[PDB]
Order: C-alpha cells, then sequence, then structure tokens
RNA sequence: AAUUGUUAAGUGCUGAUUUAACCAAUAAAAAUAUAAAUAAUUUUUAUUUGUUUUUAAACACCAUUAGGUAUAUGCAAAUAUAAAAUUAUAGUAAUUAUAGAAAUUAAAAAGCACCAAUUUUUAUAAUAAAAAUAACGUGCAGUAAUUAAUAUAUUUAUAAAAAUAUAUUUUUUUUUUU
C-alpha cells in the first residue's frame, strides 16, 4: 500500500473559515459510492471532505461544491 | 560512418539536399538498441544533459554494455571539462548519480566495468578530488578485480586514470606504484602513461629542490636514476615520442638540474618528427 | 551579507539542536566560508504546520536566522546539507542582500546607479527591519543616550 | 515546465527520474532490513536511509544487530555486491 | 543601461556624481547612507591611487577594492573580500582584467581588436557553458549564434591589423581552426577570402617585416 | 618599431571609446565638451560662437561669408547643436522623406542629416527659392532646413528622390540631362533636377547643360 | 435567458430581506465581473450577454 | 515614498504585507490601490517568503482590520465621512468621574 | 559492430521500398 | 506604447485635477451617493476617473484637500475642469 | 584561464545555434521583372 | 514588458486574485552606406502524435456504475507563427428583443455520384492491342422561432455530415484610462 501524500497536504493549512481545531473526519472511515477523491488542497472546506457531503460524479456536473 | 567517411564533406548546405538538421539527436532515437553511445556522444547535435540521456536509454530499455556507460560518464567528464573550475561540483555530483543510476537499475541489463571506473576516476581528476577517486572509486575497482577474475580485469585505460588522478592531486608515490602495478602486470604502458610519471617525477624534483633550498628517499642522486629511465622506457617496448613526451622529459631535466640532457633532447626533437611546442623553448 | 538563511527547525531537545546547528557550522567552516552571525527566535507558533519526515503535523517550530559569508559553490553545497538535514523543515536562501528588491525588474535607468557596498557591509537587520527597528533607534546610539534617559522615569515613580 | 516532488519532504528531486529511480531506490523502503542497522549517532545528521540511495558508493557507518560494533561500509557495497559485520564474519570461521 | 553596467564594472566613480548622491540613494536614504556615524581610524587620502586607475587593476578583492584600503581590518574581514567570495560576475570580470592587463594599449582602453577578440571568446565560452547544463533555453541559441559570428569578425580583423597577438591568441588557447571556411562550394569561388578586401584590410601586413618583396 | 594600423574611420579620427567596449557609440557631445575644457582665457582673445576653420587655407573666398567664420585650431572640430536623426535606406532618401513629411504639417524647420551631397541639395534648392533658409548649415552631421510658404500652401509640392527604391543608383549622361532640360517638348527650369558631378560638386539640371557634363542623379523638386 | 443569449437574469433574494438593500447595490458592481467570467469559463457563448 | 515602508516591506513584517492586501489576503487591483512599482515588487515577494516559512497563512489576512482606516462606529453600520471634521476639543468640558 | 546486419536490412528494405514507388497506386 | 503601463498616484490634490477632465473623489462605504454621479456623468458620455479613497496610500493628505476646496467633509466630490 | 571551445561545434552548430535570417534581404535578379526607371515609373504622386 | 532554469531559482504546472512577480543567464560592442547579394543554410515558446508498464494515486472521457482510455512531468518527430510573389472570384441575404424584426439591410459569403485536360492494368522459349477510368465544384441531409463563428489536429460512414482537444474573434456606452 502507498501513496498517503498524494491525497494529503504537503504542509497543513488552516483555512480562516475553520477556526480554531477545522473539523476533519477520520481516514479510516470510507466515502460515499460513486464519489470523488479530491486533494486536500483543492478542496473549499473540511465539512465537504465528509462521506455524507462527498460529491460524486452526477452531482459534479450540476453543484460545484 | 562519421569516424571513415567514404565521402568528402558529409553534410551540405544546399536547397534541397539540405541534412544537417537530420544529424540532431532524435532522429537515432528510433534504433537505440542498434546504437553507438561514443558515435552518439562525439557525433549528433541538441543532445540533452547526459542524465536525461541515461534516462533516455534506460526508459528505452536497451542492454547497455560498459562502452555504453563509459560513453555517458564520457560526456559528462567532457561537461566537466568545458566548464569553470568553480561550478565543478555540481556536475561531479551528476556524474555520481548517473553511476549510482548505471549500478541499481539492473533492468535493462547494464554492467558497469572497468572503463567506466576509469571514465569515474577521470571525472574526479578533472573535478579535483583526490579523496573521492582513489579512496572510493579505485578501490572499488580492485575490490571488484579481486573478488570476480577473469571477467573484469584492470586494462590500461584505468592505469592512465589513475596516473591523471595522481598528477592533476599532485600525489607522486602513488602515481610511481602504479606505474610499476602496470609494469608487474606483464602489459606495456601507454605513452601518455609515461608522460604523466615524467610529470610525477618532476613535480619530485622540484619539491626536494625547494626543500634543499629551504633547509620516502632523502637521497636526491638515486631520484635522476628513476627518472631517467621513464625517458628509457620509451625506447623499451615500442612508445614512439610525442610532444608531451618531449615536454615532461624536458621539464623532468630541468627539475634534476641537467640542462645537456635538454640540448640533447631539443636536438632528438629534430632527429626525427617533434614539433618543438613553444614550450619547450621555455624549459 | 553576502547570505542568510531562516531555518526553521523542529522543537527537539537542546542537545540534537546543538548538534545540527554545530554540524551546519562545521560545514560552513570546512568549506571555507565564515559565520557572520547566527541567532536564535525561540518556538513560535506557524501559520502552516510543516510535516518531517515521517509525516507528522508539528505544531511549534523554531526560527533561526543564519547570516554567512561563503562562496556560491561552497553555499551550493552548504545550502544541500541545510536542505536534505532531518530537522529542517523549510529554509528560505536570502540572494537579494548585496542587490535591492526592484532594481533588476524595476526602472532600467536605475540599475547601474546603485552602491552594492551599501548593503553588503550591513548586517541583516539593517536591510530587513523588524518591526520594533526605526530610524530613531539608530539616532539614538551616536546621540550619548547614557546621559539623556536618566531622567525618564522621574514622573512615574511617584504615581 | 518540470515538476518536482520530495522525497522525505527535504530532497527536491524531478518527478520524472523519481518514479524511475528515486522513489524505489532508496534505502529506507527498498532494503528495510539493513536499514534497520544504519548508525544513527556516528553518522552525520543531514543523512538517512530515507534519502540515501542504494548505490551510495561513499562509505557510512553502520551499527551491527547481532554483535554490538560499528564499522564503515558503502551502501552499494551492503545491499548490491553483499556485505556484512566484519566481527561477525570473523566470528562465524571462528566458531565452524 | 547595457554600457552603463559595463560602466560601471570599468570605471570607479562613474555612479557617483558631483553632488556625492546616488540616484538610488536619494529616493531611499535609509538603505543606501549609513547608518551609524562613527568617529574612529579616518583612513586620510590615498597616495596609492596611481596603481588603480581603473577597475582592472584590482581584481584581487571583492569590489575591485586594493589591497592598501585593508590595512587595520582583522582577517575575517579580509576573508570575506577575498577570491573565494567573489561572485560569478566578479570572477568572469577578472577573467577578462587579465587579458586587458595583456592586450590593452593604455590604461583606459578596452576597444582594441586583441581586447575585443578574447571578450567575444569568453562571452562565447560563457554561453556555452550556460547551454551545457541548460540546453532548452533558446534565448541563449541565438545570442551565442550572434557572438560566434561576431568573434569570427574580431579575430579576422586582429588577424589582418596585428598578426602577432592574433598568433599569440591562436597558440595559447588550443583553438588553430577558429577561422575556417564553413562550406566548400563559396569557398571554392574565393568568397572567404573577398572578406579581407571588403573589410577593408587588403594592404595591412607590412611586406618589409614578413618576406623580401623584392 | 611596429606600429598598430588605423582601420576604419572612428581609429583615423582618432576617437577615444571612452565608453566601455562599444566602437560604434557616438562621441561628438563629449569630444566637445572636452575641447571647450581644452580652451583658456589668455590674460596680458578667446573664440566667438561663430564656425571656425581648422586651417586658414580653408577659409570661404567670399569676403562676406569670411566675416562669418573664424580660425579655430582644433576647436574647430565637433561644431553643431543637432544630432543625426533617426526612425531610411539613403541620406538622399530621408532628405527627402522628411521634408516631404514635414511640408505637409505646416512645419518651419526640418532636421535632415547633414552628407556631402545633402547640403548641396539644399544650397541649390535654396538658390532655386525652394527654400526659405538654414540653421546650423556648418553642422556636419545634421543641420535644419527653414521652409518656405506663401499663402498657406508650401513652395515646395512634389520631391522625390532618384534612388526611388532606395538602392539602385543612376549615373546621368549629359544627354539626360539635355532631356531633363527640354522635357515633354517645353523648356524646363521649373523642376529642378540636381545631380553630383564627378569633381564631388553639386549642379542643378540647367548649370549642367551649361557647360555639358552630367553626373550621378540625386532627386529632383519643384 | 432570452433565446439568443443576448441578456442574461440571474434571479436572487436574500434570507432576512432589510439585508437586501445592503445586498443590492454591491451586486450590481459586479456586471462587468460576471461578463468576464461568462468570457473566461463559459465556452459555446452564442453571445456575451448583458447582465441584469 | 515613505522611509518606513519600504525598509518593512519583507518577510518578517505581516502588517506590512496586509496594509496593501484584501480580506482574502489577494491582490486588489490596480485602480483601487495605486502603488509605487517597487513597492508591488516588494509586498509580492514578502508574501510568498513569509508563507513559506509559515509566517503568514496561505488564504487569508490577520491584519486586514489594523489597516482599514475608515472605519464605521460600534453603533453604526456604515461609515460616513461627516464624522472625520468633529474636530472636539472638549469645549464643553466634560470632566469624568474617575478623574 | 553487432547492429549492423539491421541497420543494413533497414537499408535496404528503404531502398526496396524507393524500387516499389515505380508501382505507383496500391 | 511606448512606456510601460503605470496606475497613476499623487499625494497632491492639484496633480489630479490636471491630469483628468472629471476626477470624483468617493469612499467604499457609500455605494449610492457614487453610483448616482456615475450614471449622470455616462449619460452626457464624459470621461470620468473615480478615486476609490478606501486602500489609498495617501488618504490623510487627500482628506485635507479635500476639505479646503469643498468645505463640506461630504463624499463623493465631482471636480471638472480644475 | 582557459578556452575550451572547439570550432566543430561551432561550425555544425552544435546546442542549436540559431541565427535569425534578415528580412527579405535576397537581392537577386532573376526574381524581378520590372523595368527600372529613374524617379520610378510614376515620380510624384499625390493621394487626393 | 520576453524566454529558459535539471547540476542554479520560485514552485503544489504563479495567471483563482492581480494591466505591477525573488534570484541566475541574456539589451550595446569589425569595415562600409553606397556597397550593387558585406548575411545565414540553424532553432521552436504553440497544437497533435509516439516513446515505458503493480510502474500516475487522483480529476476528465467512450462502453453504463465498473472496466479501459488517456491526461502532467523526461525525451522525441510532424505541422505552424510572418508579409510578398503566382492563379482565379465581382455578390451573398442576415440580425432579435422581460412581441410595431409594420425595423435596418450588397461594406463581393463563393466554385457514394454528376460532367471524355487524363490515368491504370497486362505477353513466362510468341512481346501491344485490348479492357477500364474523364478533370472538377454542388448534391435533395430539413425543422423545433433550430443554430456563436473561424483556424489546426484526431476519431466515426448521418461524410455535401457529426464528435473531441486548443487558439483567436464577437460585449450596446451605468468597471477600467499610460
Ligand atoms: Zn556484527
Amino acid at each position: 500500500r502507498l501513496d498517503p501524500f498524494f491525497l494529503d497536504e504537503r504542509e497543513e493549512t488552516v483555512l480562516p473559515s475553520e477556526l480554531p481545531n477545522p473539523p476533519k473526519p477520520d481516514p479510516s472511515t470510507p466515502l460515499r459510492e460513486r464519489a470523488l477523491k479530491v486533494p486536500a488542497q483543492h478542496r473549499g472546506h473540511w465539512v465537504l471532505r465528509d462521506p455524507d457531503i462527498a460529491i460524486t460524479r452526477e452531482e459534479r456536473r450540476t453543484d460545484p461544491w | 560512418d562519421p569516424d571513415r567517411p567514404h565521402i568528402k564533406h558529409i553534410y551540405n548546405q544546399t536547397a534541397l539536399a539540405r541534412n544537417l538538421r537530420y544529424a540532431r539527436y532524435g532522429y537515432f532515437k528510433r534504433d537505440m538498441h542498434l546504437l553507438d553511445v561514443d558515435k552518439l556522444v562525439r557525433h549528433a547535435r541538441l543532445l540533452p544533459t547526459p542524465g536525461r540521456l541515461l534516462t533516455d536509454f534506460l526508459y528505452q530499455r536497451v542492454p547497455l554494455p560498459d562502452k555504453s556507460c563509459a560513453a555517458l560518464i564520457r560526456y559528462q567528464r567532457q561537461q566537466i571539462e568545458m566548464l569553470e573550475v568553480w561550478g565543478r561540483h555540481a556536475s561531479f555530483q551528476c556524474a555520481v548519480e548517473m553511476f549510482e543510476r548505471m549500478i541499481v537499475t539492473n533492468i535493462p541489463p547494464v554492467e558497469v566495468g572497468v572503463e567506466t571506473h576509469g571514465e569515474m576516476v577521470l571525472c574526479a581528476a578533472a573535478c579535483g578530488k583526490w579523496e573521492e577517486g582513489w579512496n572510493v572509486y579505485a578501490n572499488r575497482a580492485r575490490e571488484l578485480e579481486k573478488e570476480s577474475p577473469e571477467s573484469f580485469i584492470l586494462n590500461t585505460f584505468f592505469f592512465d586514470a589513475l596516473l591523471t588522478l595522481c598528477v592533476a592531486a599532485g600525489r607522486v608515490s602513488e602515481g610511481i606504484d602504479t606505474l610499476e602495478e602496470v609494469i608487474k602486470r606483464n602489459l606495456r604502458p601507454r605513452g601518455t602513461m609515461l608522460n604523466k610519471a615524467m610529470i610525477l617525477y618532476s613535480i619530485l624534483g622540484e619539491q626536494m629542490s625547494k626543500h634543499e633550498a629551504s633547509r620516502y628517499l632523502c637521497e636526491p642522486e638515486e631520484v635522476e636514476k628513476m627518472g631517467l629511465e621513464v625517458w628509457s622506457l620509451f625506447d623499451f617496448y615500442q612508445l614512439p615520442r610525442t610532444t608531451a613526451s618531449i615536454e615532461a622529459y624536458m621539464r623532468m631535466c630541468c627539475a634534476f638540474n641537467k640542462p645537456t640532457l635538454v640540448l640533447k633532447a631539443q636536438g632528438f626533437a629534430d632527429a626525427s618528427d617533434i614539433r618543438l611546442s613553444i614550450e619547450c623553448f621555455h624549459w | 551579507v553576502f547570505y542568510s538563511f531562516v531555518l526553521v527547525m523542529k522543537p527537539r531537545q537542546r542537545r540534537f539542536t546543538s548538534q545540527a546547528l554545530r554540524e551546519i557550522g562545521v560545514a560552513v567552516y570546512s568549506n571555507g566560508g565564515l559565520i557572520r552571525s547566527i541567532t536564535n527566535e525561540g518556538i513560535m507558533r506557524p501559520y502552516s504546520r510543516f510535516r518531517d519526515a515521517d509525516n507528522t503535523p508539528l505544531t511549534y517550530a523554531r526560527y533561526i536566522i543564519l547570516q554567512l559569508d561563503m562562496g556560491e559553490e561552497e553555499m551550493g553545497k552548504v545550502d544541500k546539507i541545510i536542505r536534505e538535514h532531518q530537522d529542517v523543515l523549510m529554509a528560505l536562501k536570502l540572494n537579494n542582500l548585496e542587490r535591492p528588491v526592484g532594481i533588476r525588474s524595476g526602472n532600467k535607468e536605475l540599475q547601474a546607479a546603485y552602491f552594492p557596498l551599501d548593503t553588503f557591509t550591513r548586517l541583516e537587520e539593517e536591510i530587513n527591519w523588524s518591526p520594533q527597528t526605526s530610524a530613531d533607534i539608530y539616532t539614538q546610539l551616536e546621540m550619548n543616550w547614557k546621559e539623556f534617559s536618566r531622567t525618564r522615569w522621574s514622573s512615574f515613580l511617584r504615581n | 515546465k518540470a515538476s518536482h516532488i520530495r522525497i522525505a519532504n527535504r530532497k527536491r528531486v524531478e518527478m520524472f527520474v523519481a518514479k524511475r529511480f528515486h522513489l524505489p531506490t532508496r534505502l529506507a523502503t527498498a532494503a528495510p532490513d539493513i536499514a534497520a542497522e544504519w548508525h544513527d549517532e556516528l553518522n552525520p545528521m543531514h543523512m538517512y536511509p530515507a534519502i540515501i540511495g542504494i548505490g551510495h558508493v561513499q562509505p557510512v557507518w553502520w551499527k551491527c544487530a547481532i554483535c554490538s560494533h560499528s564499522y564503515q561500509m558503502s551502501v552499494e557495497k551492503r545491499v548490491v555486491r553483499g556485505g556484512g559485520c566484519p566481527q561477525c564474519v570473523v566470528n562465524g570461521k571462528r566458531a565452524v | 543601461p547595457v554600457q552603463k553596467k559595463r560602466q560601471e564594472q570599468m570605471l570607479y566613480g562613474v555612479n557617483i556624481p558631483e553632488t556625492r548622491q546616488m540616484k538610488f540613494e536619494e529616493q531611499h536614504p535609509l538603505l543606501a547612507g549609513a547608518l551609524r556615524k562613527l568617529e574612529g581610524q579616518p583612513k586620510g587620502f590615498p597616495f596609492w591611487y596611481r596603481k588603480y586607475p581603473t577597475r582592472r587593476h584590482a581584481y584581487e578583492y571583492r569590489f575591485s577594492i586594493p589591497v592598501e584600503m585593508l590595512d587595520g581590518y582583522n582577517d575575517d574581514v579580509k576573508k570575506a573580500l577575498s577570491k573565494g567570495m567573489m561572485s560569478i560576475q566578479e570572477k568572469q570580470f577578472a577573467q577578462e582584467a587579465m587579458y586587458m592587463e595583456r592586450y590593452a594599449e593604455h590604461d583606459f582602453d578596452t576597444t582594441s581588436p586583441a581586447v575585443l577578440a578574447v571578450k567575444r571568446a569568453l562571452k562565447c565560452r560563457v554561453l556555452r557553458n550556460h547551454l551545457l547544463t541548460n540546453p532548452h533555453n533558446n534565448i541563449i541559441k541565438t545570442v551565442l549564434a550572434n557572438t560566434e559570428r561576431k568573434l569570427n569578425h574580431a579575430l579576422r580583423r586582429l588577424r589582418k591589423v596585428d598578426f602577432k597577438k592574433y598568433w599569440e591568441i591562436i597558440r595559447d588557447h588550443d583553438v588553430q581552426d577558429i577561422l575556417q571556411p564553413p562550406n566548400l562550394v563559396t569557398y571554392r569561388q574565393g568568397s572567404y577570402w573577398k572578406y579581407d578586401w571588403n573589410a577593408g584590410l587588403a594592404i595591412s601586413t607590412n611586406l618589409a617585416d614578413v618576406m623580401d618583396p623584392r | 618599431q611596429g606600429h598598430r594600423l588605423l582601420h576604419g574611420k572612428r581609429e583615423r579620427e582618432g576617437s577615444l571609446f571612452a565608453v566601455a567596449n562599444d566602437v560604434k557609440r557616438d562621441e561628438r557631445l563629449l569630444r566637445q565638451q572636452l575641447n571647450a575644457l581644452l580652451e583658456e582665457e589668455r590674460m596680458p582673445t578667446p573664440l566667438v560662437d561663430l564656425p571656425g576653420v581648422e586651417r586658414r587655407r580653408d577659409l570661404p573666398a567670399d569676403p562676406i561669408t569670411r566675416l562669418f567664420f573664424q580660425h579655430k585650431g582644433d576647436h574647430a572640430l565637433y561644431y553643431g547643436t543637432y544630432d543625426k536623426p533617426s526612425v531610411l535606406y539613403t541620406p538622399i532618401y530621408d532628405f527627402c522623406h522628411r521634408i516631404r513629411e514635414a511640408t505637409e504639417q505646416r512645419k518651419r524647420f526640418v532636421v535632415v542629416p547633414s552628407t556631402i551631397e545633402t547640403r548641396g541639395c539644399a544650397r541649390v534648392m535654396h538658390d532655386h527659392g525652394l527654400v526659405a533658409g538654414f540653421r546650423d548649415f556648418h553642422n556636419d552631421r545634421a543641420f535644419a532646413v527653414e521652409l518656405k510658404y506663401f499663402q498657406g500652401d508650401s513652395t515646395i509640392n512634389v520631391i522625390e528622390p532618384c534612388s526611388y527604391d532606395g538602392r539602385t543608383e543612376f549615373e546621368w549622361s549629359p544627354k539626360m540631362m539635355r532631356r531633363l532640360l527640354n522635357t515633354h517638348g517645353i523648356h524646363n527650369r521649373l523642376v529642378v533636377y540636381i545631380c553630383r558631378t564627378a569633381d564631388n560638386r553639386i549642379i542643378d539640371h540647367i548649370h549642367a547643360v551649361k557647360e555639358n557634363i552630367g553626373g550621378r542623379g540625386l532627386m529632383m523638386v519643384h | 435567458g432570452s433565446r439568443r443569449s443576448k441578456e442574461i437574469y440571474i434571479v436572487w433574494f436574500t434570507v432576512d430581506p432589510g439585508a437586501r438593500f445592503e445586498l443590492e447595490p454591491r451586486l450590481h458592481q459586479l456586471n462587468h465581473w460576471v461578463q468576464q467570467l461568462i468570457i473566461k469559463r463559459v465556452k459555446r457563448r452564442p453571445h456575451i450577454p448583458r447582465v441584469t | 515614498p515613505s522611509p518606513e515602508v519600504y525598509m518593512k516591506l519583507n518577510y518578517k513584517n505581516p502588517a506590512t504585507i496586509s496594509r496593501f492586501l484584501t480580506r482574502t489576503g489577494h491582490m486588489y487591483p490596480a485602480d483601487i490601490l495605486p502603488l509605487n512599482p517597487e513597492a508591488v515588487v516588494k509586498l509580492r515577494v514578502a508574501k510568498a517568503q513569509a508563507i513559506r516559512i509559515g509566517l503568514y497563512p496561505r488564504f487569508g489576512n490577520p491584519f486586514w482590520f489594523r489597516s482599514q482606516k475608515f472605519r464605521p462606529k460600534a453603533y453604526q453600520e456604515n461609515y460616513d465621512p461627516t464624522t472625520y471634521s468633529t474636530k472636539r476639543t472638549v469645549e464643553h468640558f466634560a470632566y469624568n468621574w474617575v478623574q | 559492430t553487432e547492429g549492423t546486419q539491421e541497420k543494413l536490412a533497414a537499408a535496404i528494405q528503404e531502398h526496396v521500398q524507393d524500387a516499389y514507388r515505380f508501382s505507383g497506386p496500391t | 506604447s511606448a512606456t510601460r503601463w503605470l496606475p497613476f498616484v499623487s499625494s497632491d490634490l492639484k496633480d489630479y485635477l490636471n491630469r483628468y477632465w472629471a476626477v470624483m473623489f468617493t469612499v467604499g462605504a457609500r455605494p449610492i451617493e457614487t453610483g448616482h454621479i456615475r450614471h449622470y456623468v455616462s449619460w452626457y458620455c464624459t470621461r470620468m476617473k473615480v478615486v476609490l479613497l478606501d486602500h489609498h496610500v495617501y488618504v490623510e493628505p487627500l482628506r485635507q484637500q479635500l476639505q479646503e476646496a469643498s468645505r463640506t467633509p461630504e463624499l463623493p466630490l465631482l471636480f471638472v475642469n480644475k | 584561464t582557459e578556452w575550451k571551445l572547439s570550432p566543430r561545434d561551432i561550425v555544425l552548430r552544435r546546442f542549436g545555434q540559431h541565427t535569425k535570417p534578415p528580412g527579405k534581404a535576397a537581392l537577386d535578379v532573376g526574381s524581378m521583372r520590372g523595368s527600372v526607371i529613374p524617379f520610378g515609373r510614376s515620380p510624384g504622386e499625390q493621394l487626393v
């Protein structure tokens, strides 16, 4: 098993919209079915990386986030 | 063939038969399994970095012999030659990285032989690294020789590289020991090896002259006995005299304070054919 | 200053950071270089948590300013030593010290009209000013401030 | 232009030569049992098995695992050519 | 600006006007001017100024500082201004001044053909060394292709106006075939030797000092 | 003792080359200021702002024009205020183009580059009444032509060089000069055709027929 | 939008209506920004529209 | 220019970087914030160098409200320019109860 | 020295295609 | 064309009047009174320079000089033909 | 110091040495198809 | 004001914000302007296509939810930027509106089959008279008040078509002005 760095950040940055202690889900919990694996750089918020709010491919064509 | 051409003026500048654009690197990327990397380094245009050349050779998965590794490190060595004195370290790091890539890849078939170690010793001689060339690479080549004989044998090129390293590093006794190892291995040396040995004897004679002006062997009268016999080794095997041989012999005789041998050598240079090489007039 | 570095280092024990700085200074001195200055800035909490070699986000970090005079090939050697260090999370190389920023890309007529000895002879704190630094602090050093500041607390001691 | 990645967040290498050469030929990844015998005291602090490759020709310090003995061996001699502890080989011929 | 940079390289105080205030100093007084005014060790008038009229005369230290200027400073200031601490531009100017010591007519001379030829050759060496480590720089290719033609022009006029210095430059730097015709078809019609007539160099060699013209 | 050969007009005129490494740098302003530094006020006499000749034999033979010149030894060189204008092929082509583009804009002075065949064509145009006057005519680099206007429009209507493409030059025979004097079946003193003789004298088409000569044709103007 | 996209009408409202007059003028300062966003981000645009 | 701004347009001044940036930390347009041409070159390298060592966040502006001069009052929702010419020098001589 | 026979085969195949150009279409 | 583009800035009110025909000095907190003058001036097809005093480098010099030309401290202020 | 220049790499144009050609400076006789008259065919042409 | 940076820099591919980006290399440097080609035969920053297989985790696309495909770095090939020379075309019918398109409209949008400048095939101990095919441009391919256009490259028999990947242009004035 490899590539933990590719889905994660180089350095942990904290946005001003999530202050303090930004809400991060556990990496052991899998995402939803047919969801999108977006990197931790091009994410709008860590709540959008929740497995229930993980955007799918058909939701990507209609909603941006 | 670029080395033995059967036509004069291989290239031209005509309107329709113009062929200089077809001589660049990339038209020989079609056949890299049959390619000769020595002529590729010598005769090609717009060649990349030799690290990128090694990346393209290992990316095509071609079975590189010792000649290919020697040609790639020879390209890196020519890059070391052309650069300035204060910019030699990074190209030597490129050389040691290419050597590591040639060691650890092992698929496509790549083997490091005595010519590749001689090219690395020549790279360290051009950079001026005694502790990196002699202690690491020469010892690794000697370990690979004493570990597996009959397939990894030190030729004259490896010892010529060692003598170049001993001349560029100023180490005198190690070069004489490598020439004695050449002699004891029952193989003839090159003329440049005897030129480097005469240069090392000149360095030793100049150091003895400085030490006696200021106030291994502390007896200088035997050193000429070890010096002029290197001139006797030119008439020993075949070893025809060249210009740098006359230069090193006159430098060695000037280091030993014998002007009659210099006046004899300047007439011996005009005997058969030697261009008289204005530093020879300096000596 | 010829070269300056802002070393961000992991808050390890005192002996490990001392050995790291000692090896950096030994690599500077062995290549024929001079240390102008080295200053420790304590442990601060940065806006971004850097990751070490084992991918652990560090909340705290130690900042060290290192001002050196080294040759450029030897500076490349020391920079390759520093950037591959296990404790150094990040280090920027201040190469705009002899010539100020905005001369090369700015006005073309104001390109050869500067003096490199103006910036080379002063320290890095006199080129890049801190928020506590100002011009009146520099004029206080030449004004014989010892005979003047002895009366500054004559009004607050009774209240 | 060219894209780069940092091996163990320290060693900036180019991305194409990393996937071919630099990443799978490191000491801590390709030879984990050999990298476990790395000497942490006598080696320099800017040299560690997360960035040092297999074919590092310069000799580094190795702390032996069977006996408590430190020695200097090359990394390519230890992995490619095959190397061990000098005290272990002099005790191996002494026993048998 | 490309001439003002070479003027700053060659001459000492061309940046400093009569008013003793630079163009960068008048807009940025805190960065260019001195911050501290110390009453200590005034050096006085330079009585050794005759040895250094140009910055090509003092390339031993950094910023073309002479040896007499560093007298009372410690070994750290003298080591920080040594040859090992010089930049790439300072080392290339030292290489330029090494030949300017050898081939100049007077001290403020920079446009002799023997000086211009070695300047073009050092520039071609710098551009070739940049194209070795970075072959994908397309501007340096055109600049090298222009500088080699200008070097050919400078050496081809140096061959005609001063043959001894040209032959010395050819012998010393191991470039014997640097003046060769590129194409046989153009050489076959005498177009390579028409350069000597078209540039005004056909009657340049003195016949009494080379051969016997009888 | 071997001496270096002076090659080119810059080394033969003795250029200082004060600017580092540049041989094509302009030199007239710095040399004029150094020559003004060379002169001194002698007290028991200085020079005037009138133009000067380096030799006494170079004075003009006209006694009225000789009042406007004086003898300066080495201060007679580097005279002038205007410099060489830029932005074509021939100085005659540029001299025609600048006058043609400045007569449409109704300007008073045109700064044209001063060569040998340019100021002679300007003198011939001033003789025929197409040019009102000149400014800084002794400058060997550029001089100003003061144009002539009469009742709103310009006196110079059409001014065209002989090298219409700027490259190909022409050599006029005296038969060509007699053709230009009698063109289209009339007697032409209206359109002025100017040539340069083998004696380097700039002569119009009337005086060329008068002494039965030809020359290299420069330009026409009417 | 219209049938040939000559004008676009973006329909908006607020949660609290009393804040609408705080969001009314500033949103009308974004019409050129919306037009540049349509020119940059949107390909196959029948006309560059007037924003309302 | 002012003597204190170009000396402090560096990585070690987080407020002087932030006084030329917007609320999200990015750049203003040229018509809104016109600047000296060297000051923008100083700012764009100072922000990147302070971000690189963690002295400045990659997103945001932690000194934004410190830089805005036109501040509304606590009992107001917008800023009005008529409060600039108040010039209240205590003409009615208000004495606080703690005095 | 070993890869000259395949290069000769490629050269003679190229000469054979140049002779195939005599055939024209198809 | 012959010069690289550069934003105009000045610490004096007189350089704004001598440069532009119609200059307006606004604040960002007053969008209604700014946009009404934007409607009136653009109706007569007049070129206009709007200077937002929010995020300017010479706010305190310009707020003093606008108090001398216009006695009321109210923004925006329209300036046509000096 | 040293000059490591080789004229073979200069003449054969290694490292991709590119000389920009001049702009329509051929000046040949075969392409010209017009008779050249002094002052051109129409010397003074006024655009009205 | 731009290009490149691996052994130098910045770097999540600086263009989301933003007419402004650290450092390194690159702005000039023979005679002659009349001189009858005084110069070179080189390169590609842009688009596709190849180069390798646990050897891109991802994102996107064609079979429908899962496979492959590529895509970005390293190299490489082809084409292209840019007028002029050479040959031919003179007139087309369109544009929308939170429906008086009852309006304004020639500032030239173009030259698988049909039409005989031509072309193809063959004779094995015998050596050319038999067959076939013109050259070039359309070609019913539409509508829903359907439908941005142009240029390059690739794939599908709706091929006079349709799809994919980039670039450029089109805004009607309430945003910008060296
Ligand atoms: Zn052991």
